[PDB]
């Protein structure tokens, strides 16, 4: 599901700004 | 109405714009008690305000470190236009001031926490308590892109709720007050437009473009386009493909797709009716934009209220030391804060 695809990301935390 | 609304908001905000206020308060005045955040930016730690027993949220900036990350003129720009800001949905810049090696904002505390933490918990919101937060968001951009302020990092991590269930946004670190526009490659990779990622000149259309991102997020629980890594995100954001979870409903499918536009000349917020195509969109039928700009609309959600500085709702982060040089730093750079 693209919900156990998102969970299972890296990106499921606070997300940083970009540099 | 909103024009005139608009009008005295701009008069309001320019006397301040135009002189901004300095050094209101000193870092004795304060007892530190717990960091809420951190990040590139520095830190934010909950303090208690003596004279008053008010607890704020004080944003610490390392003068050293804004300069090596080349964001001198963008923390100029966050503290110049937040002292001068004043709207519902805008957290409040209580006091500012500086000393021989930090740049201090002290914030209006909400106990209640990011957005972010409880979308993340919950998993989603459903439509209506997506749409009650999508309408302060859209207040909060007709203001402050009537002042010719570009917002640049909307996401839920921005976006805290207050002891009423409103939102304040909050971080202005990527604000900046422009009428033409503007270039530099900043925001959250999630959230870019497609004309920041191909490195155009682009217009507050960025801010809109986000706004389609925070509602999809908030309403499937995930955002429109993610992946491990930046890079592959960029590449989802840019192939003109999106697709939505089958429980959206047909008015919020077609909302997104119109914010959700590459194509500059039909992105809503962007044409010739500007804000109103969104205000006037189906999905916010039931929107009473006066009612919301009042408060006056029973908010979906109210956080658990444990006290004016109970930190429950946030993380805890590694506590650091507030180090003041003997000597001044960067005295030139940051003269005008
Ligand atoms: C820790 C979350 N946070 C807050 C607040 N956290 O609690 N009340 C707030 N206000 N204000 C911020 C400004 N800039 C930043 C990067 C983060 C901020």
């Amino acid at each position: 599901t693209t919900y156990a695809d998102f969970i299972a990301s890296g990106r499921t935390g606070r997300r940083n700004a970009i540099h | 109405s909103v024009k005139e609304f608009l009008a005295k908001a701009k008069e309001d905000f320019l006397k301040k714009w135009e002189n901004p206020a300095q050094n209101t308060a000193h870092l004795d005045q304060f007892e530190r008690i717990k960091t809420l955040g951190t990040g590139s930016y520095g830190r934010v730690m909950l303090v208690k305000h003596m004279e008053t027993g008010n607890h704020y949220a004080m944003k610490i900036l390392d003068k050293q470190k804004v300069v090596k990350l080349k964001q001198i003129e963008h923390t100029l720009n966050e503290k110049r236009i937040l002292q001068a800001v004043n709207f519902p949905f805008l957290v409040k810049l209580e006091f500012s001031f500086k000393d021989n090696s930090n740049l201090y904002m002290v914030l209006e505390y909400l106990p209640g926490g990011e957005m972010f933490s409880h979308l993340r918990r919950i998993g989603r919101f459903s439509e209506p308590h997506a749409r009650f937060y999508a309408a302060q968001i859209v207040l909060t951009f007709e203001y402050l892109h009537s002042l010719d302020l570009i917002y640049r990092d909307l996401k839920p991590e921005n976006l805290m709720i207050d002891q009423q269930g409103y939102i304040k946004v909050t971080d202005f670190g990527f604000a900046k007050r422009v009428k033409g526009r503007t270039w530099t490659l900043c925001g959250t990779p999630e959230y870019l437009a497609p004309e920041i990622i191909l490195s155009k000149g682009y217009n507050k259309a960025v801010d809109w473009w986000a706004l389609g991102v925070l509602i999809y997020e908030m309403a499937a629980g995930y955002p429109p386009f993610f992946a491990d890594q930046p890079i592959q995100i960029y590449e989802k954001i840019v192939s003109g493909k999106v697709r939505f979870p089958s429980h959206f409903s047909s008015d919020l499918k077609d909302l997104l797709r119109n914010l959700l536009q590459v194509d500059l000349t039909k992105r809503f917020g962007n044409l010739k009716n500007g804000v109103n195509d969104i205000k006037n969109h189906k999905w916010f039928a039931t929107t009473d934009w006066i009612a919301i700009y009042q408060r006056k609309v029973e908010a979906p959600f109210i956080p658990k209220f444990k006290g004016p500085g109970d930190t429950s709702n946030f993380d805890d982060y590694e506590e650091e030391e507030i180090r003041v040089s003997i000597n001044e730093k960067c005295g030139k750079e940051f003269s005008e804060f």
